[PDB]
Formats: C-alpha cells, structure tokens, sequence
C-alpha cells in the first residue's frame, strides 16, 4: 500500500476518461483533464499480461459400480472430493492475492507519478497536500505539457518563480 | 419368482482380435449369439445419465 489511491488523493476523476492516471491544469487559458498515456499504456500491457497468465496455468464422466465394490466407489468419490476442493482453495487463492497485487500496482502507479511531478517542480511549486501544486510562475500551455513530458526547464522559471515565493 | 420366472440367465460377453476365433460348444442351456458388434474406438466419449431433452 502507497497511500495515494485513498490517500492523499482522496477521490478519483470521472472527468478523466482518456486514462487510469493523469493530470488536470487550470492556467489563464483555460482548464482541463489529461490521461498520462505512457504510464496507462504500459499498465494495460502489464496487467493484460497478468490476465493471460492466470488464464494459460489451468489448461470426465463417472464410472459405474456393483453393490459388491463399494470399497473401490468410495476411493473414486475420494478421488474426485480431493481433487474439487484443492482446485477450488486454488482458484479462490489466486483470484484473492491477484487482486491485492492489482490494487497496489496501480496505487504505486499513482504514486510513482506524483513523485516524477514532484522532483521536477522542486521549489516553483508548492504542494496543497490534496495531490495539487501551485505554480510561484505564471506559465502557460507550454509548461504543463513540458511538465507532462518530462522536459520541464528549472532554470527557465528559477528567478521569475523565486520574487513570488 | 422375479418376473414370473424360477429360473435364471447368466449373460457373458467378450472380445475377439482380428484373426483370432471363437468356439462354442454345448450339450444344452446355451443362448447362442445372433449379432455380434465391431467396434471402433476414440477417445473422447462417455455414458451420461441426464432427464434433459435433446435438441
């Protein structure tokens, strides 16, 4: 558990409907919703591939006895009860911890992207605390997608940042 | 008395090889077989015993 999902970020986005995870920005040209492609792509892939594999690891009629082998039905109906119930216990393990994987998985996920956010903004930002930073520069369309890419300039904002902060 | 009947029939079967024969002899109380069956075998069948309809 990373504590992001119902965490910090307390509630998910109905208006985000072009991925799992993503980002939503309020500059002076407008606000707006928008998915972080890679992440869910790669999420996608990774849990596509999870699917499969639980899938791929699985992959008669009863026989008929007189009244003078029921020594011989009792050990078929042994057989058979035995084998029922490990694949049952199986099959309810596996679907119980995939589950739990699952959940962390996109929890570190959301995580994961708030930290990549984080360590590129350093001090021109300020952390709400609600999943949000508050931008010491005024910065357009151009600097939320370089944030987004992940080609954000310091440098570029540092003195103009540091007046208003 | 079952079936109004005192006496009994014993019912035996069994399987013969390609070349191989069979041999009956008797002095009475023989049912003699009339149709025999060749038999082809796959697997992949069964016996089921179901109430249900077949469409």
């Amino acid at each position: 558990l990373f504590g992001a999902i119902a965490g910090f970020i307390e509630g998910g986005w109905t208006g985000m409907v072009d991925g799992w995870y993503g980002y939503h920005h309020q500059n002076e040209q407008g606000s707006g919703y928008a998915a972080d492609l890679k992440s869910t792509q790669n999420a996608i892939d990774k849990i596509t591939n999870k699917v499969n594999s639980v899938i791929e690891k699985m992959n008669a009629v009863g026989k008929e006895f007189n009244h003078l082998e029921k020594r011989i039905e009792n050990l078929n109906k042994k057989v058979d009860d035995g084998f029922l119930d490990i694949w049952t216990y199986n099959a309810e393990l596996l679907v119980l911890l995939e589950n739990e994987r699952t959940l962390d998985y996109h929890d570190s996920n959301v995580k994961n992207l708030y930290e990549k956010v984080r360590n590129q903004l350093k001090n021109n930002a300020k952390e709400i605390g609600n999943g949000c930073f508050e931008f010491y520069h005024k910065c357009d369309n151009t600097c939320m997608e370089s944030v987004k890419n992940g080609t954000y300039d310091y440098p570029k904002y540092s003195e103009e940042a540091k007046l208003n902060r | 008395k079952v079936r109004d009947q005192e006496g009994r029939m014993n019912y035996y079967w069994t399987l013969v090889e390609p070349g191989d024969k069979i041999t009956f002899e008797a002095t009475g109380n023989l049912v003699v077989p009339r149709y025999a069956f060749t038999m082809e075998r796959d697997a992949g069948s069964g016996i089921i015993i179901s109430d249900t309809p077949v469409h």
